[PDB]
């Protein structure tokens, strides 16, 4: 199956600070990558599906690109109602592996 | 748009369980549905997954052929009956949908993506 | 593209939106037009009337320039006395049944147009201008 | 590798499907004034040359035992006998007490107690009076109710009869069942086609042969013959209660006349309804009969059991016996040859055995009148009489068996003339044919994308 | 007069053959398809459905965007859900009504994004193209 | 005061009571709006 | 181009005129071609076959180049002789009654001349390359 | 093709006058009437107007409130009516239509402005 | 036909009195020459 | 709910419907017993 990589599992940034995440991966992914939020207490929801387009209700702030094997998303502002654990997860082969997971811990 | 999914227990390992969950509100027949369970250390670990169209089933690769998946297009209920277990089946699980809204620049967000709330599921002996 | 699904809109889904968004549903409202003895000449002359207003429909087209053609652009001047107000408040400001409301007096000068002053004019030019 | 949809309209795509089906027929039969119980001048001129297109490397299953043809056919056959006996006479007020006597008179040789000189009293024109007519009926027609004994018709007790049209015929002319535009039928061209099963060699005609509504009980009349052998098709060959029905590869002719020259009177019933009672027949009086050939039936029956044998057992004896019982209609064999409705028993043909190892046959017949067809209880009609002796040529090209329980398993396999259901008779025309739906659409991937 | 001798294969003739071979065949089963008391009820009751059905196949191939041609190409990828042979083993392997029992579920998951997502996109797309 | 009494005998009555919130409309597809865009020659 | 009104050409009301000036009441002819227990049937019947008359004069139309076409040129040549006179005396001076009326047994022989030398003949050179 | 109008006459200021325009030949349903009055000083100068489709009445600037147009086409007729009248409204007034025949390759002219024999109105104290 | 009715008065009732009649009338059978006499229980609304 | 075409004139009729549904009982205590009355050919008159 197409394994997925994250980044290290601890990006605790500052509120009011870009912050930059990336997730890598073993094969070829083309477009079909999205990602996750689930904040402790809640089921997780969608940001970027199809790697580059918002969903509903999610604000500006969250951007994600990239296509091939590397892929990045951006987080413009960071607010402490943003934590939660990150995932990307494949969606062109078949098993559909998630992500390592990723916490964001507020300063 | 809400999935009051159910069941879960505390049982010994090697029974048997029923997780029923209930969809509203979006339309079941066309929503291809999943299953992701979550426990510690395994980040939405991906158990089985079923078509709209079709009764194609797709299971990991860690739990292929000891559980199985059905539903009832009818009913909107999505069972997921377990067989078997183990205790690394620890987990909870969400009862997850997926579907693209076709006519997509009517509609500014043409993916679904709505998760079930999650039972807990734990086996121990 | 593996674990998506296929979920449609529905038939007169995007009566509430604006033209600008409900323009763009006109495939999903072209289907339901046709739907494929004692008490049984209800369901004989229902199955007439639909094709009756359907091949009306086609044939209203079709003496266009619009041949299987769903939104078909034609040269007809657009007249400031069916409607004053201009682009910007047709398409992001209202519905396709308060425009239907407005536009219901004068279809039949428009469809005059539509007709004679502009097909049976550009066809006779394509023979006459060019193909000698 | 970047493959696109695409749309191809015309494919030679088909599904089963059911659909109503017009009538088609040919112009000789269609532009003569004389009606028939079938209309038939509502009918489409025919293809002067129909078109049968032979389709190679299809294997199409067919299933005559679940095929909606002969149903479509059957609510279309009742339907015009319905609607055929509208305009006609109704005989309701013919339900009177009966003085009837014995016809003993002037030969009476062997038609000892079957027709019945009977007197009653009738209304007229003038509500008020009242006339004395007498009319010769039937053995089968009158019942006695507790010399000059007082009898009543079979049918009052049960329905009021219509009297048929004097001036429509009841002819069997074919009828080609056609499938609208869009739709096909498909025609199974195999020689051993057993009814059931894929056949090989499919045609997609534009639609059937002539298929005459000949009405037939346990003799199934003139129509289409195997083209090889003598076929045996039956739903369920271990099973007692499906009847057998069978082809012929030749047909043997038969024979079937009425010697009685019967005289009809109009008896005016009423304002304008007029009583087509049977007069008095002048010369000799006979027992109508069918005569079938020795040499050719015993041939034909060899060729039954031949090919019954493969069935069933092949050292197993076949015996054919005569109908159990029932009604008239199941147990003797009935017909229409000029109007006239007969009822011939068939004990003298299923009497035979058959070890492993130039006369004629006559069937004494027994004319009916007053008839329950389609086993309607509360619907009948009165045939009236037709003056004139009567003679039909029929080809019996088939049988209707029905098997009795089998004694001890295999040893000896007794087969008895069925019929009653006319469902049976349609099936004997309608076997190879079937109706399926034309989808032309089709999307299938090329790598070829539109040109923008 | 060059060139003598005419005979055809008949309605329905290429049904045995592979698509491949049987996608040449396409006017001979679109040409035939339509050609232009009871017995006067199901004479009516079937010249109705002979209508309705070609009028059906006709609509279905108006709004996308196969007006009046017997092979068109449009703009869906093929998902590999539907099929996963590669092309030979469906043009050269299998005939139509083999790959009309093939794909049957999803012939309203193709004919959606024939229309809506692809076909209603396409005129909006000429629509902004025309309208500069 | 306001004194009420049972009606009946419209046979109509009943069925106004099922068919209160059901109401039949055509459909018309054709239609004409104002853009910038104008065909080709 | 405000304070006028619109008064549009009644049905045929150009059948008196000549050809040339007959040919800009393609679409007044064509709007009104559909129309938009006893004494219940027969109309049925008659809707039927105005239906199925519709059709097989957009059959007959469609199967050349010429759907959705008012004006249609055609690559077949006129022979002289069938009726012919200059096109001064032919769409200046006469009118399209007569013109029928002279041309009343060539006109079968034309429709199959326009299936059999316009297609089949310019449809098999595009044959020879059709798809790249 | 001929506006034959009636009504009218001499009436003092404050008076009520309504004139009838009869028409024949053409269509009064496509036609968009007006009435112009010609007097001496300022010769055929606009007053009302009213549309084809649509029951919208158009007038002048001058005059505004103190004319009534309406229009019937079951009867074929044209109305004005003059109420609260000033002594600068002696003039003779005509009927008139406009209306664009649409075939317009068909038509050489196609202006359909027909006019009709006026009638003359005088006012005074 | 001309109903012959009696008032029923059989079993106990209750003061249903007048309600039910007890109807005996000539009939025609089958035959038309001959007739029955039948009876039959009719209600007091069906009979004048 | 209350529903009334002009419910301030007292000549329309008031359409009200309910919220939980009264059932009501009906019975008929009468063992009757039908009667098969050969009126003609093929027709019957069932009778008390
Ligand atoms: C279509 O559906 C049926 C039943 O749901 C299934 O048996 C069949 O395999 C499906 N077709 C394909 C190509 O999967
Ligand atoms: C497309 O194909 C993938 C792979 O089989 C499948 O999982 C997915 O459901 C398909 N989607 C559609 C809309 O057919
Ligand atoms: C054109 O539309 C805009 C709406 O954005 C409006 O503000 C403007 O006044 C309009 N112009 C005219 C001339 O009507
Ligand atoms: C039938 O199959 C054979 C063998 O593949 C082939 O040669 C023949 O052309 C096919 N027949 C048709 C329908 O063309
Ligand atoms: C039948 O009886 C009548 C008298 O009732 C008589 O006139 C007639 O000859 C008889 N016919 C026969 C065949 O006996
Ligand atoms: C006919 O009626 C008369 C009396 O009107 C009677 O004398 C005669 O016997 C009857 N005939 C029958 C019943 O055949
Ligand atoms: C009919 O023949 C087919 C073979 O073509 C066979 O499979 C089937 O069992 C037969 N049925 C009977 C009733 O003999
Ligand atoms: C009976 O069969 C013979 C063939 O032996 C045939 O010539 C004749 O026409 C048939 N008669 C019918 C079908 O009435
Ligand atoms: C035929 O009859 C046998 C025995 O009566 C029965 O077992 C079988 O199910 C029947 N049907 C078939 C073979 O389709
Ligand atoms: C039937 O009659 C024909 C001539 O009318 C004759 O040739 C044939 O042999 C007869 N058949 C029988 C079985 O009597
Ligand atoms: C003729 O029939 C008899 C029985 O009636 C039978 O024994 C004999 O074998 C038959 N003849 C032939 C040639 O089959
Ligand atoms: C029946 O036996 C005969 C031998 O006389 C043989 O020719 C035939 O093939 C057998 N049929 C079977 C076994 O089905
Ligand atoms: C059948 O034949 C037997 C003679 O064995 C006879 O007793 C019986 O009545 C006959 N039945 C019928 C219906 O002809
Ligand atoms: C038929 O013939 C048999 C024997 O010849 C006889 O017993 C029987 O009564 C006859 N009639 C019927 C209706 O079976
Ligand atoms: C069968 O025929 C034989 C001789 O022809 C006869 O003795 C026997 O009674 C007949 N049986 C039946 C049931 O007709
Ligand atoms: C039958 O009777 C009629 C008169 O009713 C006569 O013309 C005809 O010749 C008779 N036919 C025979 C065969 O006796
Ligand atoms: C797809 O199938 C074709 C069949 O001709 C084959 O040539 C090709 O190698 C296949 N592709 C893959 C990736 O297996
Ligand atoms: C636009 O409408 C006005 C009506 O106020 C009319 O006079 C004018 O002719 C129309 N424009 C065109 C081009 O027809
Ligand atoms: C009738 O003929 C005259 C010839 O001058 C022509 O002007 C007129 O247009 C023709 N009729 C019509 C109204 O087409
Ligand atoms: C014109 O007519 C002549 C004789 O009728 C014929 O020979 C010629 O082929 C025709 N022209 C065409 C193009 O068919
Ligand atoms: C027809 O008229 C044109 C005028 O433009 C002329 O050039 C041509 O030669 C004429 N043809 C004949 C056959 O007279
Ligand atoms: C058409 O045929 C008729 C009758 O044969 C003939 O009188 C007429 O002249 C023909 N038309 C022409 C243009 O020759
Ligand atoms: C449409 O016409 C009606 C009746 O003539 C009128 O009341 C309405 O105001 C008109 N609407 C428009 C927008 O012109
Ligand atoms: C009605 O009266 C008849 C006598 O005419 C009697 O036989 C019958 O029992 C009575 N019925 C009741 C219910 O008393
Ligand atoms: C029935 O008829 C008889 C005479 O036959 C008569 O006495 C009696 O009154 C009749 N019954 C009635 C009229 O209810
Ligand atoms: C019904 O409700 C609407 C909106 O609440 C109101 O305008 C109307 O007057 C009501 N009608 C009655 C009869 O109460
Ligand atoms: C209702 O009735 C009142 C008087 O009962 C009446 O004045 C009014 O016009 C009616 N209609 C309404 C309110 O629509």
């Amino acid at each position: 199956e197409i394994v997925m990589t994250q980044s290290p599992a601890t990006l605790s940034v500052s509120p009011g600070e870009r912050a930059t995440l990336s997730c890598r991966a073993s094969q070829s992914v083309a477009s079909d990558l999205v990602w996750y939020q689930q904040k402790p207490g809640q089921p997780p929801r969608v940001l970027i599906y199809e790697a580059s387009k918002r969903a509903a209700g999610c604000p500006d702030r969250f951007s994600g690109s990239g296509s091939g094997t590397d892929f990045t998303l951006n987080i413009n502002s960071l607010e402490p109602e943003d934590v939660g654990v990150y995932y990307c997860q494949q969606e062109i082969d078949w098993p559909l592996t998630f992500g390592g997971g990723t916490t964001v811990e507020i300063k | 748009a809400h999935l009051v999914e159910s069941g879960g227990g505390l049982t010994q390992p090697g029974g048997s369980l029923r997780l029923s969950c209930v969809v509203s509100g979006i339309s079941f027949s066309g929503h291809y549905m999943h299953w992701v369970r979550l426990s510690s250390g395994r980040g939405l670990e991906w158990v089985s997954g079923i078509s709209d169209i079709g009764d194609k089933r797709w299971y990991a690769d860690s739990v292929r052929g000891r559980f199985t998946i059905s539903r009832e297009n009818a009913k909107n209920t999505l069972y997921l009956q377990m067989d078997n277990l183990r205790p690394e089946d620890s987990a909870v699980y969400y009862c997850t949908g997926r579907a693209i809204l076709y006519p997509r620049a009517y509609y500014k967000d043409h993916r679904s993506d709505v998760w079930g709330a999650g039972v807990l599921v734990t086996v121990s002996s | 593209a593996v674990g998506i699904g296929a979920v449609f809109l529905g038939f007169l889904g995007a009566a509430g939106s604006t033209m600008g968004a409900a323009s763009m549903t006109l495939t999903v409202q072209a289907r339901n037009l046709l739907s494929g003895t004692v008490w049984g000449i209800k369901q004989l002359q229902a199955r007439v009337l639909a094709v009756e207003r359907y091949l009306r429909d086609q044939q209203l087209l079709g003496i266009w320039g619009c041949s299987g053609k769903l939104i078909c652009c034609t040269n007809v001047p657009w007249n400031s006395s069916w409607s004053n107000r201009n682009l910007s408040e047709i398409w992001d400001n209202m519905t396709w049944l308060q425009w239907d409301k407005e536009i219901s007096n004068y279809t039949q000068i428009i469809y005059g147009l539509l007709e004679e002053s502009q097909n049976q004019q550009e066809k006779n030019e394509q023979d006459l201008l060019a193909l000698d | 590798e970047n493959l696109w949809v695409t749309v191809y309209y015309g494919v030679p795509v088909w599904k089963d499907a059911e659909t109503t089906l017009f009538c088609a027929s040919d112009a000789k039969a269609y532009e003569t004034e004389k009606h028939n119980v079938w209309a038939t001048h509502a009918c489409v001129p025919t293809d002067p040359n129909p078109q049968e297109i032979h389709l190679e490397n299809v294997t199409e299953e067919f299933n005559m035992w679940k095929n909606n043809m002969v149903e479509q056919m059957h609510t279309d056959i009742i339907s015009l006998w319905d609607q055929s006996l509208k305009p006609c006479v109704k005989l309701t007020p013919l339900c009177v007490t009966l003085q009837c006597t014995n016809v003993t008179n002037n030969i009476t040789d062997d038609m000892r107690g079957e027709l019945k000189n009977c007197s009653f009293n009738m209304t007229t024109e003038l509500r008020d009076k009242k006339q004395k007519v007498y009319s010769l009926f039937y053995r089968l027609d009158v019942v006695q109710i507790n010399s000059n004994k007082e009898y009543r018709l079979i049918n009052c007790n049960t329905s009021a009869c219509t009297q048929a049209c004097p001036k429509v015929s009841f002819e069997p002319i074919p009828i080609h069942y056609c499938a609208p535009a869009g739709f096909a039928i498909l025609k199974c061209k195999d020689k051993k086609f057993n009814g059931t099963g894929p056949c090989p060699s499919v045609s997609t005609v534009q639609c059937t042969h002539g298929i005459k509504p000949v009405v037939s009980t346990q003799l199934l009349l003139n129509g289409s013959l195997a083209e090889e052998e003598v076929m045996i098709r039956s739903e369920n060959i271990t099973n007692n209660a499906k009847n057998i029905l069978v082809q012929f590869n030749t047909p043997v002719q038969i024979n079937c006349t009425r010697p009685n020259n019967n005289t009809r009177k109009s008896i005016r019933i009423g304002p304008g309804q007029a009583f087509y009672a049977t007069g008095d027949i002048i010369g000799d009086i006979r027992q109508a009969h069918c005569n079938v050939s020795k040499a050719t039936w015993n041939e034909t029956l060899g060729k039954v059991v031949k090919q019954l044998r493969k069935h069933f057992g092949n050292n197993t004896i076949i015996r054919f016996a005569n109908s159990s019982g029932g009604d008239l209609e199941v147990t003797t064999h009935s017909f229409n040859c000029g109007g006239e409705f007969f009822y011939c028993n068939t004990s003298g043909l299923f009497n035979s055995t058959w070890i492993s190892n130039n006369d004629s046959i006559t069937l004494p017949c027994r004319i009916k009148q007053i008839i329950n067809m389609w086993q309607r209880i509360g619907q009948c009609m009165y045939a009236p009489p037709i003056q004139g002796v009567i003679r039909c040529v029929s080809n019996i090209t088939g049988l209707i068996l029905t098997r009795d329980g089998g004694s001890t398993n295999s040893t000896t396999e007794t087969f008895r003339p069925g019929g009653g259901d006319m469902r049976d008779n349609w099936r004997s025309e309608l076997y190879k044919y079937k109706v399926v739906k034309i989808e032309p659409l089709g999307v299938a991937p090329t790598r070829c994308k539109r040109r923008v």
